[PDB]
């Protein structure tokens, strides 16, 4: 009568993992059984605790799983919110993971087949492990941590070591919307207008291009509301713009530009007309 | 997709396809000269091998791409939104970077990101597209298909599908009587709605209970709450 043969079925409900929370004294750990295999359809969570204000650095001595059905997730939250941080899967060595908080969460998800050896971790604690050395001698702080006295801040070159200093010293003060506002430029440390006394349409187009927008729509001045360190902008024979500092000047005028929105996904395709 | 109509050449220049191992897996949209947007759910666990992804622009027919309208591309960097858990299926947005810039032409156009303080009331018709299956048990090997679906509120979506944490970061759409549901096959298709002769981005295709079933609206990821994140590295 029993259709099922007298053999043990898998019968693995829930997860049945292992330890959940650990601390500094114990560092190395394996998920379930490193030498042989790990159970299928398992979901075990490890919580790495650390002192307040200290970062956590994680390393893997060995890491050999399956293809892509099984993934490992590392999170720094698990309290109210968390970020994916770094996810590693598949055979091959993996890089170390740094966390900006004092708590790290490690998750393991597996399918029902294709068991593998597993992985082992390497728990390390320290101060500013993922943060490079701070700059000295009042040098500029870059994204990669390189220190340079003054080769940046919108210079007419890319002398910065990183080479990714594409930021522009132009922004709209006050204004009415994103596309409307007073144009200000920062030569070295101070933001100021560009002395639109000799303003032309080409200058407006160049300024709009520098802001990632269309062409010059409106360039009507009103009056010099601000008394900042006015500097002069003028046309140049080449494609660049020359900004001449002319501070301590009277009888000036600000800049009021409303750059048109860039061309975008309008159906400009020459679709045929159906005679119906 | 399901129950829709075939589209013509150049109808939706901002819809691009993504290949992995010679098979279509997920959709994408063009944002700028060297950036793409796609659902983070489909691109998961494959972020360690960017060289295995092939990007196709101007894809209209799957017969042959030898025509002078398909430009092959490769993905150099893949960015996944940190606010993702794969448990509540909330905030699944991924960004992909192309190795080289692509010149804009008649058949290639980008999408227009929505601005802040924009409100879209429910009931407005928006268009959808994709290369997903139409028989629910097969595949699609024809030209791109398009369809129009209405808009539904969060409360209506929660009432109709009280099985997920819908929250306020998701957009639901679909007819009350069913018939058309493009949540199967192509999970990277964009949700497009227009405003005075300009098509914007409304949502990104996400999971769904089951297509064509009555009172089963789709799920789309909100874009107005992620505009700043995209513009941070849009460049
Ligand atoms: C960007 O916008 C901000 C605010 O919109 C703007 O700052 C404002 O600047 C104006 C002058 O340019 C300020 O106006 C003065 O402010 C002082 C101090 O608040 C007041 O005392 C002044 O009142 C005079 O008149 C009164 C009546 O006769 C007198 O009783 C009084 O003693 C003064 O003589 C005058 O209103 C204004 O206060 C600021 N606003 C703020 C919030 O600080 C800024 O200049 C704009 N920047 C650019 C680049 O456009
Ligand atoms: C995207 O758009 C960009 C620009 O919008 C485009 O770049 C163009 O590339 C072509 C490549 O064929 C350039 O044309 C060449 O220009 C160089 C400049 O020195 C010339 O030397 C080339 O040949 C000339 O000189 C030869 C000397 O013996 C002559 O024999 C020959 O007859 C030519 O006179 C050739 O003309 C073109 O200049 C650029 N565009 C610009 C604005 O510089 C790019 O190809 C487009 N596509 C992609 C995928 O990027
Ligand atoms: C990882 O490091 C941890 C330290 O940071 C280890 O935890 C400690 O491990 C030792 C080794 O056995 C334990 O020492 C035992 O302590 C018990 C007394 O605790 C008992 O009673 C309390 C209630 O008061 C109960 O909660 C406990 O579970 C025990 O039943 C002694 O009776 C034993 O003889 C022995 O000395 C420590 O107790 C333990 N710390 C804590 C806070 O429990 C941990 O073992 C390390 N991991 C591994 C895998 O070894
Ligand atoms: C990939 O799919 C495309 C569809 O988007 C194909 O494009 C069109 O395919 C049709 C097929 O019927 C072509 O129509 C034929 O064109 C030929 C002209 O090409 C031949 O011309 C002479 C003969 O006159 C021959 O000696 C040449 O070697 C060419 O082979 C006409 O002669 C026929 O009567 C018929 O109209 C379209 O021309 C073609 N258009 C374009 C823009 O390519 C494409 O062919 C498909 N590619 C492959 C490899 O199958
Ligand atoms: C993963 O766990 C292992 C287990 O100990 C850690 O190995 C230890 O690593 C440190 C730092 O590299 C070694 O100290 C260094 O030794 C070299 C000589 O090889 C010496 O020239 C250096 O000045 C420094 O003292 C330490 O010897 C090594 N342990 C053993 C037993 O050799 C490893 O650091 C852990 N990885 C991470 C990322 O935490
Ligand atoms: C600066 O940008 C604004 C965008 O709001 C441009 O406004 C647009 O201007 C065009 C051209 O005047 C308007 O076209 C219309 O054409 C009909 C044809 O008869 C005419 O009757 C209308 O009076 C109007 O000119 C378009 O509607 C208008 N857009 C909006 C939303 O009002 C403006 O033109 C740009 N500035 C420059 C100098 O191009
Ligand atoms: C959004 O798209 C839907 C498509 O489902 C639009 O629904 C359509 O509305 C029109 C106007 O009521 C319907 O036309 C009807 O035609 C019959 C023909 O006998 C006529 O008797 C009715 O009085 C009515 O005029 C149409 O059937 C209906 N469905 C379609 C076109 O598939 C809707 O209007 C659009 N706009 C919204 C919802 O704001
Ligand atoms: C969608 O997600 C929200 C937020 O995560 C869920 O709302 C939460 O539901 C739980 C019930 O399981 C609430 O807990 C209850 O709170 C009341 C407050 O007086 C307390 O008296 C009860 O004893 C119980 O603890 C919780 O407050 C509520 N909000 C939050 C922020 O957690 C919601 O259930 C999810 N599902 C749906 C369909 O909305
Ligand atoms: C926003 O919606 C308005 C609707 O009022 C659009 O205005 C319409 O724009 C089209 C061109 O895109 C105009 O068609 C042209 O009309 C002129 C005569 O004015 C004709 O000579 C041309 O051959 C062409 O047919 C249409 O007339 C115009 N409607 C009105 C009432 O003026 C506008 O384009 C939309 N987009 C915006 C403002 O960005
Ligand atoms: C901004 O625009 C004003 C207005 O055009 C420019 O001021 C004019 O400057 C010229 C320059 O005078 C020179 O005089 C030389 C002989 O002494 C002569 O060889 C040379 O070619 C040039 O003419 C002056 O003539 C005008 O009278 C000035 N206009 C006014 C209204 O005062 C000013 O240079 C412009 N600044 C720029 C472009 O940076």
């Amino acid at each position: 009568e029993p259709t099922l043969v007298p053999t043990p079925p898998p019968e693995l409900p829930t997860d049945c993992g292992g330890p959940f929370e650990l601390w500094e004294p114990n560092t190395t750990f394996s998920s379930t059984n490193f030498p042989n295999s790990y159970p299928n359809l398992a979901f075990c969570v490890w919580i790495l605790n650390a002192q307040k204000g200290k970062n956590i650095q994680l390393h893997f001595q060995e890491f050999d799983l399956e293809n892509i059905n099984d993934v490992v997730e590392i999170r720094d939250g698990e309290e109210a919110d968390s970020l994916l941080l770094a996810v590693y899967t598949g055979p091959g060595p993996v890089k170390d993971v740094f966390s900006t908080t004092n708590r790290m969460t490690v998750l393991l998800i597996t399918a029902d087949v294709l068991a593998r050896g597993g992985f082992k971790a390497n728990f390390t604690t320290g101060y500013h492990l993922g943060i490079p050395e701070p700059c000295k001698a009042d040098h500029f702080q870059c994204k990669n941590g390189e220190c340079v006295p003054l080769v940046n801040l919108c210079d007419g070159h890319l002398h910065c070591e990183d080479g990714s200093d594409e930021a522009d010293c132009v922004r709209f003060f006050n204004g009415t919307t994103n596309n409307n506002g007073l144009v200000r430029f920062r030569i070295q440390s101070i933001w100021h207008t560009a002395c639109a006394e000799n303003w032309t349409t080409q200058i407006s187009n160049d300024v709009c291009q520098l802001l990632g927008l269309g062409s010059g729509n409106s360039s009507k001045p009103i009056f010099p509301t601000d008394g900042g360190p006015f500097v002069k902008l003028n046309t140049a024979p080449d494609g660049h713009l020359i900004l001449t500092p002319s501070q301590q000047c009277l009888q000036d005028s600000l800049i009021r530009l409303q750059c048109n929105h860039k061309s975008c996904g309008k159906k400009l395709a020459a679709q045929d007309i159906t005679p119906k | 997709i399901v129950g829709g109509s075939n589209a013509k050449e150049g109808a939706w220049p901002w819809v691009v396809g993504l290949y992995y191992g010679g098979r279509l897996l997920c959709g994408a949209s063009l944002v700028s000269s060297d950036w793409l947007v796609s659902a983070a759910a489909c691109v998961y666990g494959r972020n360690l091998e960017p060289s295995k992804w092939t990007a196709i622009l101007g894809l209209h027919m799957k017969s042959n791409l030898t025509s002078p309208q398909t430009v092959p591309r490769l993905i150099d960097e893949i960015v996944i939104n940190p606010h993702y858990n794969r448990r509540r299926k909330d905030n699944a947005i991924a960004m992909m970077h192309l190795e080289f810039k692509v010149n804009y032409t008649d058949y290639i156009q980008p999408i227009c990101l929505p601005e802040e303080n924009q409100v879209f009331p429910p009931g407005r018709n928006c268009s959808i597209a994709g290369w997903g299956t139409v028989v629910y048990q097969g595949t699609t090997a024809n030209i791109l298909q398009e369809a129009d679906v209405p808009l539904l509120s969060n409360e209506r979506c929660q009432q109709q599908m009280p099985e997920y944490n819908i929250t306020e970061n998701m957009i639901c759409a679909g007819y009350e009587e069913g018939g058309i549901d493009s949540c199967q096959g192509d999970a990277g298709g964009p949700l497009m709605c227009q405003e005075n002769n300009r098509w914007f981005l409304a949502g990104v295709t996400s999971f769904g209970y089951k297509c064509a079933l009555p009172n089963r609206p789709g799920v789309y990821a909100r874009v107005s709450r992620f505009t700043e994140w995209i513009q941070s590295f849009l460049h």
